[PDB]
RNA sequence: CGCCUCCUAAAAGGUAACGGAGGCGCCCAAAGGUCCCCUCAGGCGGGACGGAAAUCCGCCGGAGAGCGCAAGGGUAGAAGG
RNA sequence: GGCGACACACGUGCUACAAUGCCCACUACAAAGCGAUGCCACCCGGCAACGGGGAGCUAAUCGCAAAAAGGUGGGCCCAGUUCGGAUUGGGGUCUGCAACCCGACCCCAUGAAGCCGGAAUCGCUAGUAAUCGCGGAUCAGCCAUGCCGCGGUGAAUACG
RNA sequence: CGCGGGGUGGAGCAGCCCGGUAGCUCGUCGGGCUCAUAACCCGAAGGUCGUCGGUUCAAAUCCGGCCCCCGCAACCA
RNA sequence: GCCCGGAUAGCUCAGUCGGUAGAGCAGGGGAUUGAAAAUCCCCGUGUCCUUGGUUCGAUUCCGAGUCCGGGCACCA
């Protein structure tokens, strides 16, 4: 379908685009504009010339699914290499952005270990 | 982050020392109390014992640490787990 | 929800303005 | 037999090419594509979903040829599989279906591979035999995302008359196999 | 070939995401694809398709060198 | 305590001991008959999941596999599939 | 530098797990305070944060400042969702001498748990609960969901 | 060492016969209730099931050897 | 070997002399309770062991078989 995945036909293209990893409401709200595509049309409600327009466009606008995940892990990979404090947090798998490490770090630490 | 409208803050005396050893070539391992500065591309190839609160921790400056603060690579806290 | 910066309501509860809460 | 334009490429380009690069003193010395083995080590219908004829359905759609069943060569405890037990499909793609499937493979499947950085330039048997793996089967144009129900990749055994991996990867290279490195 | 087991191929109309037609022999007469070799990145110089920077790090020292010295 | 295999057991057979080892008290309606077809173990290397070992492929293998169950004998130029 | 750690455990809060909802746009309706190196109208640039200008205000008159929920229309159509925003990557604005530990805010992307929660347990009897938003103190900044107040809507129930 | 039996999570025990998955009580930990403790409640975790070899695709679960324990017997003089 | 007994809700067992598969036990939930509880309210779930035949229909009735249990013997 599109760059990495398929959009849900019964859903409008707006949320469908955002289903692409590497695309939120913003780029979803924009690529339809640069491709002049009506967002209200469901994914099943999409013509080929529209999609190929949008497909080639968005696929040529931003790295979305795989290439994006490359740099993401890459950015954290390169962090872990230099040994920055941030890299320390990742290599420790602890809250990287100054969160209160003592409590409420389950999102970074997962299950509890009492 | 520091506003790019504002200059890249770097502790001048430490920065100046780096520019000094540049003329004098890579040598004179620099102890620094100046955790807060950002590494400058000149600083690459140098080394600094960055002060960690009690100690000056030696850090070799590579290009992978240019756009960062000095103190980042000096972990001010020592953690080892529990038990 | 109220904790979403991207939501206008979030900036409302945040009491700020961004791309999604004009002034 | 029918026509397959890629095989045509092999005769027209690949044959004179390898004759050039290598100077085979007899045309039966240039490498050739023996067959393409398609394996799927399912390991799922061994106990449950015993009619995985959806699998042979997909393989038939991909090759126009219903594959063979590979059964339990002997029971295993660690793997919940006793002997005499279907664990995998397999087919022997040959001349027509061989060159056809290869044409579809280079032309469609590889470009549809996710983050396809190319093929392993080292996945060689040594005997001028290349292998690889898949993490799904919906890569092919025959298979639509609707019809596909569960990703089952595979391993594909491209066999070649050549003896060395050098002449082999020479051959496939001439065929334009996108090598990753 | 066991005559009646093998799903029969036909002249296959392949259509790329670029609409690039690659006619071959497949079980379905015409089939669309989101990509061809003539459009896949790995064949077209990779194009970078989003980012040709190629390891922006380290610098890329924009807003740098403005030090007073 | 009956029968099977081995050593005891001295290159025929047989050959004792409360001698050294183990098995059997069934099973297969196919594990039988015939015709036809195939050849293993194992190792390497490559191969999505997938491993040490699933299935695949190529490479080397005389039998070291298998042959319903103890051992022995027999055995792929098949008794094995 | 630490008071910000962090396998853990408890208290107190906020946000939620959705359609009596969520998002968008327009349209309303307050109170109470604050403000001269401060509110900053308004204008421009900027996706925005914000920055460049810039009047008035020296306070019922200038501004903060829009109340929000509410109402209209639109979308979503039960979906881990246009729910959820946690985390994280990156790019920025501002303050600050300096935001690595250790600030906030903007933008992009990421989109965690969570489907109303065991044992247990809390508050509330009226403009109360509940819910919505607004101001001030400290403060350059803000780690404020806190605190103190202010107002909008606005309940059920009390046999005993 | 003769014969029978047994040796499962921290404790006691169960699953062995029939090899496919080991459960109960107590106990541990966390929380709850209490002014605190006990009791009680919610919740969770927690087992080469003696050793070593063979059987088996696979062994606590089959077989053998070993160790420990228990029991019975160790006589006719 | 002979005789007879039942195969029913997760269980126990009802079961038509053919119109319906049900009582309670277990399960869950609701109220319930300080815990324990009990209680209470409501849902739980079946080829009526299989085959057949009959009659409009058969859980029923029945022929067979199996399991199933017991007894009654006999053992060269
Ligand atoms: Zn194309």
């Amino acid at each position: 379908r599109i760059a990495g995945v398929e959009i849900p036909r019964n859903k409008r293209v707006d949320v469908a685009l955002t289903y692409i990893y590497g695309i939120g409401k913003a780029r979803a709200k924009e690529a339809l504009e640069k491709t002049g595509i009506n967002p209200a049309t469901r994914v099943k409600d999409l013509t080929e010339a529209e999609v190929v327009r949008l497909r080639e466009y968005v696929e040529n606008t931003w790295k979305l699914e795989g290439e994006l995940r490359a740099e993401v892990a890459a950015n954290i990979k390169r962090l872990m290499d230099i040994g920055c404090y941030r890299g320390l947090r990742h290599r420790r798998g602890l809250p990287v952005r100054g969160q209160r490490t003592r409590t409420n770090a389950r999102t970074r630490k997962g299950p509890r270990k009492t | 982050p520091r506003s790019l409208k504002k200059g890249v803050f770097v502790d001048d005396h430490l920065l100046e020392k780096v520019l000094e050893l540049n003329a004098k070539g890579e040598k004179r391992l620099i102890k620094t109390w100046s955790r807060r500065s950002t590494i400058v591309p000149e600083m690459v190839g140098h080394t600094i014992a960055v002060y960690n609160g009690k100690q000056h921790v030696p850090v070799y400056i590579t290009e992978n640490m240019v756009g960062h603060k000095l103190g980042e690579f000096a972990p001010t806290r020592t953690y080892r787990g529990h038990g | 929800g109220k904790g979403d910066r991207r939501t206008r309501r979030g900036k409302i509860w945040r009491g700020t303005y961004g791309k999604y809460r004009p002034r | 037999p029918l026509d397959v334009a890629l095989k045509r490429k092999y005769y027209e380009e690949v044959r004179p090419e390898l004759i050039r690069r290598f100077g085979y003193q007899n045309v039966w010395e240039v490498p050739r594509l023996e067959k393409v083995v398609i394996n799927q080590g399912l390991g799922e219908a061994k106990e449950d979903a015993r009619i995985l004829e959806k699998a042979a359905q997909e393989l038939a759609l991909i090759t126009g040829q219903k594959p063979a069943v590979t059964r339990a060569k002997k029971s295993i405890s660690n793997f919940k599989l006793r002997k005499g037990m279907p664990i995998g499909l397999r087919v022997t793609l040959r001349r027509d279906r061989m060159w056809i499937f290869l044409e579809k493979l280079l032309n469609v499947a590889l470009p549809r591979i996710r983050d396809f950085r190319g093929l392993n330039p080292n996945s060689f048997d040594g005997r001028g035999n290349y292998n690889l793996g898949l993490r799904e089967q919906l890569i092919f144009p025959e298979i639509t995302y609707d019809m596909v129900d569960a990703l089952r990749g595979m391993d594909i055994a491209v066999v070649t008359t050549a003896e060395t991996d050098e002449e082999a990867r020479a051959l496939l290279e001439l065929l334009g196999f996108p090598f990753r490195k | 070939m066991k005559e009646g087991i093998h799903p029969k191929l036909v002249p296959a109309r392949i259509i790329c995401g670029c609409g690039n037609v690659i006619e071959t022999y497949s079980t379905k007469p015409e089939i669309y694809v989101e990509v061809c070799s003539k459009c896949h990145p790995f064949y077209t110089g990779q194009q970078r398709f989003v980012d040709t920077e190629g390891r922006v790090e380290r610098f890329q020292r924009r807003y740098g060198d403005s030090y007073r010295k």
